[PDB]
């Protein structure tokens, strides 16, 4: 009686014997990344910024983030075989990305040292798959650092944590239960992973669906910027900023058709693969969309304060695409950046509001070069690239002077999880209790006070660690006092 | 069947027959001492949670092994059988008594014996039929929810509808919004204001009636029993249909047949079969236990009463309105017509046996059977309905297959070496196999009711991957069992066995288990006769047992496909792994005593027990840095100490007047002893419970203190400080609370009086020490969030400067999950009341066709004494959400005998 | 339309 049973649709873990086994595992890494560096995952930190008020429709999904309900944000999220959502989710997806990028990076390095490949053409490509795995680790550890390590500006913290990064693990080890690495460890792992990869990746990008040198340049520049290293961010900026041109639109409809097309947006540096049948997801949290026949109706759960609407000139193509006056049919604006890519519609005629995961677009690089150039005294190229970005958007900017940077960035990066970080570094308090709500939306978008204030350096600009990781690892030091 | 020394409770025909629910374990709540059954959903299709002598484990199931006539079958397959075909249930609750079962006999075993034909001369046919209705059993939850304009008022004054708005300004807006929404659908545009008032501030919509109904239960049954010689037959056909009282559709109907047969062929051989099958249709309310706006008991409490799901004739509309909605919202019946669902199960249960007797004393018994389930399920999303996102329809067909075979053959030698030494030897073999399989395909894009074949869907971006899942397991085991009996007063039982499970790797799938036991007949040896003591026996047992109820594939370290594009395959790591995962090794010391009083008209049986789970199968949670969720490991330990006693006796005054009572009790203290990763405690995140080494599975929250009369703020006690309060809640204010999650007291009682054909039976059940978090009240009682939903009438009283003398806080602050939600879910329940009348004997002589008839009136679940503020106190473990309460049943029934 | 508010899970 042989009573081994082995599960169908599963294979045993083994080391990489062939090049075809390696390539297949690199895809699973990129699949993983697609539900991780995913716009759904960055909405939580998008909604926690100073830009949104909750509507009467919300069912306490976005309220903990908009109104700073610290009693809910503490344990926020889930991460089981039913739902991966919230803070706990953001945490869990980036760790799996890192762990699984661990076993890929380490198993390619093993195969190379065991000379298993059949010629130098495989060897050369697998040494290049190796650099990609490295960038994914740096992204995974950086995204974990963006949200669970403190800025230098924070005041009160649990004792010990102001200098801690996240738990750094450079090995594929599921049983690992260690302590938090230091800040300079985590950032030196991120930057050196990226440096070791920028050496190997070829000057010209081979696929917009995979890691390239152009991407790692940009992701690195994003990271330097949030590190205050203004001069160093501007150098990675300049290496890619000129290879991706801005959307050529005459009105806002030519703009929306191009921007919303994953396939035809010349600004997309690195995106996740999407079809209607694989890799497309709905991201209808910000916009509240639902199909109605051939149409789209909206019931949002949160909407911008008036000052966000008033950021956009009326001739700004983003003012009908990034935000859209389609709340209460035509009375107020919502954030509509992630509305749909029509290419993912099951039937041309009918919307299903599916989009793909974008990972870096040259618009962000324009804004990183512009901000950094202002700080390092380079006005000529600080104003060149900001006027360039706003004129392409139909509302070229009056004066270029950092005050101007903050608006244009806020406009362009809206919806992308970027504003909350910008206010920490720009030393802006929340000031949500005093913003005017959109008047056209009276009775649907009302003011709701903060359940807890968030002044400069408030500890809750940084998320606490998930209570799973705290309860199973007494050697984990918490972020929040007491 | 079971040992002279094992703890054994046996339940009779009557506790099992004629029950308006297909979950027969509910019919045992409060009947077996130490057996704690609890059904947490009134959904017809739900199955109870039996646990003998505590929770056996923190990761493997603690459900008893179920056996019907020799073959392990799931509660699901037992549900498709006719329980009028059940002769008796025997509960085996110690290692001595459960020694010849495997898989998981560490949880006790429930053995169900179907009736065989009585070796009668005429042979009895017997006919049963009953009708009755289901209701909800508690209404008290909506006695104190705000009324319509009570809630309007609360909101307006709370600023939820904006600042400086009057009540009428607001109702002007809500009626405005229903008029323009309804005005866009041809099916509504000139019915709003004539026949539809979705918004109505002058009548409160009865949201209980919207989502719950009275529903029927119907069952009937004929059964021919008899046989005569060496052969016996028991055959029955039957019908059952229980419709679910939630208006969200749910039902369990079965069409049943069974034939039991035994025949002596000659002085050496006896063969026999029991054959059972059924066509069964089940459907379940799948939105319960989640928080969805207008459904379930959460719906019936939280829907603002100025929202009307009804029309103008009091009937339920197709669709209701909620402000902001972009679509009218389908009501529960109209959702059902638009989301149809059906499923047919063909259930087969074949079991034979052979009993060769070659020479005096030995009995070779070979037994085998299959347990095939082919289930076929259909689901649609009906096209052209204007309250959907698209006019295009979808259809999903699935097919399921479960085949589980098991052979289990024995050789048994009984002999005697004197007049005072009885010996019995028996050893046996058993192979258990299970092969399961699930296949499903679906299409979309349909544009016609009549053109909805799967093969007719759109093809392109509308195509899907099929659904496909397979699962198999297997068990190989060799067992032995001996019986020594000296002078018929001293009896010893010994057993050794080895079990091997497919669920563990090759190097760890075997395990050895043993048991010793002795029964000592104190009455018949040390006291030949007493004028009041009738029977006195002392039993005692020690033994070890296996527990294997976990996944089928939980040790391998595996890869699955995770494709990135469409032209190449992709591969990710799937499971963490435990090459050493193996059996959970449980241990039982049981000291029992049974006593018989007067003239065997008064019995007692007390048992003290010590249940130990070592090598415990924990599905250990893993830190998220690991990139996994779980991985089973043999990690940790646990203890279950307790007592269970049961006693019964008879009270005649007239002999032609029987009065008989019965009582049933267990207490059980639980102790986790060893955890994982050196941990002393592990709180289970966002569950409000905690595993801590010293104590049992307990709740873990902050002690809510009340409010600061000065500020209106909520206060919690700060643990350890002196008593110290705070307005600043933090997760580090939580502490272990001396309340257990598995309820420690299980019990029941049942009375009976019989006059002369007329008799009354009532069965009670209780579960004290139960505690539950009322997740529902997290919504109904707060004034800081979810301001759409109806609230409890206590928030009209909330602290403000001028109304500063309350214990309900100021509005604007959300509640934390603290003790204010820990409710005492203890309950006594009247499990069934039955008045029955068997027609007199002299009413039949003269008509030689009918021999008797019986009529009965009957109620299930009418009395529920409890302090719990949420419908059913049984409907939950640690939390109680949008519950489907257990039902209350009234049934009248008939029986015929020919 | 679901109200997560808080789902203390079972
Ligand atoms: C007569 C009573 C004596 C029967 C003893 C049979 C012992 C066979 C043991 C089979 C075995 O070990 O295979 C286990 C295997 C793993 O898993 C398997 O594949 C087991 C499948 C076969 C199981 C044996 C079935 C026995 C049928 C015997 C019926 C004989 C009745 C004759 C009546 C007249
Ligand atoms: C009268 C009748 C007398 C016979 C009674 C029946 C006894 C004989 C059948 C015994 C079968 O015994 C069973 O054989 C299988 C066959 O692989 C062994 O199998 C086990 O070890 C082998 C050794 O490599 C592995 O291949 C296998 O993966 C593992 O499960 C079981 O560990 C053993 O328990």
């Amino acid at each position: 009686c042989e009573l081994d049973r082995d599960p169908e649709g599963k294979d045993f873990q083994q080391p990489y014997t062939s090049f075809v086994q390696t390539k297949q595992n690199r895809d699973g890494l990129y699949a993983l990344l697609r539900n991780t560096e995913n716009p759904r995952m960055h909405f939580y930190q998008e909604l926690q910024s100073d830009m949104y008020c909750t509507t009467i429709t919300d069912g306490n999904s976005l309220a903990p983030f908009v109104n700073w309900d610290l009693g809910i944000l503490n344990d926020h999220g889930r991460a089981d075989e039913d739902e991966v959502s919230g803070i706990a989710g953001y945490y869990f997806v980036y760790n799996r990305l890192n762990q699984q990028a661990n076993a890929f990076v380490n198993n390619t390095e093993a195969a190379l040292q065991n000379q298993v490949y059949k010629n130098s053409t495989e060897i050369a490509n697998a040494k290049s798959f190796l650099a990609e795995g490295k960038v994914l680790q740096a992204l995974a550890i950086w995204r974990l650092m963006d949200r669970f390590s403190f800025h230098e500006s924070v005041t009160e913290v649990n004792s010990g944590a102001k200098d801690l990064g996240v738990i750094l693990l450079k090995e594929y080890n599921p049983g690992y239960i260690g302590p938090r690495a230091t800040k300079a460890q985590c950032y030196d792992y991120i930057l050196s992973r990226l440096s070791e990869a920028i050496e190997v990746l070829p000057e010209n990008r081979e696929s917009v669906l995979y890691v390239s040198r152009d991407y790692a340049y940009a992701l690195r520049a994003r990271i330097y910027l949030a590190l205050g290293e203004y001069g160093k961010a501007a150098a990675d900026a300049k290496m890619v900023v000129d290879k991706y041109p801005l959307i050529g639109a005459a009105d806002a409809s030519e703009f929306e058709n191009i921007y919303r097309s994953d396939a035809n947006n010349p600004e997309i540096i690195f995106r996740g693969f999407a079809s209607a049948t694989l890799g497309s997801f709905t991201a209808t949290t910000l916009n509240g969309a639902a199909p109605a026949g051939k149409d789209i109706k909206y019931n949002p759960s949160a909407v911008p304060f008036q000052w966000v609407v008033d950021l956009y000139e009326n001739e700004d193509f983003r003012k009908s695409v990034y935000i859209a006056k389609v709340v209460k049919k035509d009375k107020g604006y919502l954030v509509n950046k992630f509305l749909e890519d029509k290419a993912y519609r099951d039937v041309q005629d009918k919307p299903n509001l599916k989009v793909g995961a974008r990972y870096f677009s040259v618009a962000e690089v324009y804004l990183i070069l512009v901000e950094s150039a202002l700080q390092t005294g380079d006005t000529p190229t600080a104003e060149k690239y900001l006027k360039a970005l706003s004129k392409a958007r139909g509302a070229e900017v009056s004066v270029v002077n950092m005050e101007a940077l903050q608006a244009e960035r806020t406009r362009e990066l809206i919806g992308e999880g970027s504003r909350l970080r910008d206010m920490v570094r720009w030393s802006i308090p929340n000031n949500h209790d005093a913003f005017e709500t959109q008047p056209g939306l009276e009775g649907f978008a009302n003011t709701t006070p903060l359940k807890a204030q968030a002044p400069v350096g408030f500890y809750a600009y940084t998320w606490e660690f998930p209570q799973r990781d705290r309860q199973t690892n007494p050697q984990l030091i918490k972020n929040w006092p007491i | 069947l079971s040992t002279v020394s094992g703890s054994v409770a046996k339940v009779s025909s009557e506790k099992l027959a004629e029950k308006p629910v297909a979950n027969i374990m509910d019919a045992l709540q409060g009947q077996v001492a130490g057996m704690q059954v609890m059904t947490t959903s009134g959904d017809p299709t739900a199955v109870a949670s039996v646990e003998i002598h505590g929770t056996g484990s923190l990761g493997a199931s603690s459900a008893p092994l179920y056996i019907v006539d020799g073959m392990q079958t799931s509660l699901d397959v037992v549900a498709t059988m006719n329980p009028n075909d059940f002769e008796s249930m025997s509960v085996l609750k110690d290692a001595s008594a459960t020694s010849i079962y495997g898989a998981r006999a560490a949880n006790g075993v429930v053995f169900i014996q179907t009736k065989k034909g009585k070796m009668s001369e005429r042979g009895r046919i017997t006919f049963n039929a009953s009708y009755g209705i289901s209701q909800i059993l508690n209404t008290k939850p909506l006695d104190n929810m705000m009324t319509g304009d009570e809630l309007l008022d609360f909101q307006v004054k709370a600023g939820f509808w904006g600042n400086n708005q009057t009540v009428q300004k607001v109702k002007d807006m809500i009626l405005a919004g229903a008029e323009d929404l309804y005005g866009n659908y041809d099916s509504l545009k000139d019915e709003y204001g004539k026949t539809l008032f979705p918004v109505d501030f002058n009548h409160d919509a009865d949201w209980l009636k919207a989502l719950f109904k009275t529903a029927p239960t119907s069952q009937g049954d004929i059964s021919f029993s008899g046989g005569s010689q060496g052969t016996s037959y028991y055959a029955s056909i039957g019908y059952f249909d229980q419709e679910g009282m939630a208006r969200e559709p749910a039902n369990f109907k079965r069409y049943s047949g069974r034939l039991n047969f035994e025949s002596r062929i000659n002085e050496w051989l006896k063969v026999g079969a029991n054959l059972s099958g059924a066509i069964a249709n089940r459907r379940s309310a799948d939105y319960f236990g989640k928080y969805y706006m207008g459904s379930g008991t959460f719906g019936v409490l939280t829907m603002p009463r100025y929202y009307n799901p009804f029309d103008v004739n009091g009937d339920l509309a197709d669709v209701y309105y909620m402000y902001g909605a972009t679509r009218p919202s389908m009501t529960e019946p109209y959702f059902a017509k638009m989301r149809p669902f059906s499923s047919e199960s063909h259930q087969a249960n074949v079991n034979g046996f052979a009993q060769i007797t070659p020479i005096k004393g030995l009995t070779l018994k070979a037994q085998a059977g299959v347990d095939i389930t082919n289930t076929r399920t259909s689901s649609k999303r009906m096209p052209n309905n204007p309250y959907d996102s698209t006019p295009l329809g979808e259809r999903r067909e699935r097919a399921y297959r479960d085949v589980s075979k098991s052979f289990t053959n024995t050789a048994e030698y009984k002999f005697s070496i004197d007049e005072k030494h009885d010996l019995t030897a028996l050893m046996g073999h058993e192979y258990i196999e299970y092969e399961g399989d699930v296949i499903g395909a679906s299409s979309k894009g349909f544009e016609s009711d009549k053109l909805m074949l799967l093969s007719q869907g759109k093809t392109g971006n509308s195509l899907s991957l099929p659904e496909h899942r397979v699962a198999e397991y297997a068990y190989l085991s060799f067992f032995s069992r001996f019986n020594y009996g000296f002078d018929k007063w001293m009896y010893i039982d010994f057993s050794v066995r080895n079990d091997q499970s497919s669920r563990f790797g090759s190097n760890n799938r075997s395990a050895w288990f043993y048991s010793v036991g002795g029964m000592f007949d104190i009455y018949n040896k040390f006291i030949q006769e007493s004028n009041w003591l009738s029977d006195l026996r002392l039993k005692m047992s020690y033994g070890t047992t296996g527990n294997s109820e976990i996944g089928n594939y939980n040790h391998q370290a595996l890869v699955t496909v995770n494709n990135y594009t469409e032209d190449a395959m992709g591969l990710s790591i799937s499971t963490a792994g435990n090459p050493d995962l193996s059996w959970e090794k449980q241990s039982q010391f049981n000291f029992g005593l049974a006593a018989g009083a007067f003239n065997n008209r008064l019995s007692a049986e007390v048992d003290f027990y010590v249940r130990t789970t070592n090598d415990m199968l924990i599905d250990v949670p893993m830190p998220y840095i690991s990139g996994f969720f779980s991985q089973y490991q043999n990690v940790g330990s646990m203890k279950n100490t307790g007592v269970d006693l049961s006693l019964k006796g008879t009270i005649y005054q007239n002999k032609d007047w029987n009065v008989y009572a019965s009582a049933n009790f267990n207490y059980n203290r639980q102790e986790i002893t060893k955890l994982f990763f050196g941990l002393n405690k592990y709180m289970l995140p966002n569950t409000g419970t905690i595993w801590e080494i010293g104590y049992p599975n307990s709740f873990y929250m902050a002690e809510y203190a009340g409010i600061d009369k000065k500020t209106g703020k909520q206060l919690w006690y700060v643990p350890g400080q002196v008593k110290v309060t705070t307005s600043q809640y933090s997760a580090d204010l939580e502490t272990r609370i001396d309340k257990s999650v598995t309820p420690p007291i299980t019990g029941g009682f049942s009375l009976g009086a019989s006059w002369k054909g007329l008799s009354l039976d009532a069965d009670f059940a209780y579960i004290v020490g139960k505690w539950m978090i009322n997740n529902d009240r997290y919504f109904t009682e707060n004034g800081g969030g979810l301001m759409q939903l109806n609230k409890d009438k206590m928030l009209l009283n909330a602290w403000t400067e001028d109304n500063k003398e309350t214990d309900v806080p100021k509005l604007g602050q959300s509640p934390q999950f603290d003790t204010h939600l820990l409710e005492n879910a203890s309950f006594l329940r009247l499990k069934n009341l039955k008045l029955t009348y068997v027609l007199p004997n002299s009413l039949f002589a003269g008509q030689n066709v009918i021999g008797g008839a019986r009529v009965y009136l009957m109620a299930r679940n009418l009395l529920t004494v409890t302090k719990y503020k949420g419908f059913d106190p049984e409907a939950g473990g640690n939390v109680g959400k949008n519950q489907y309460p257990n039902s209350k049943q009234y049934v009248a029934g008939i029986q015929l005998s020919f | 339309a679901s109200t997560t508010g808080a789902n203390s899970q079972r």
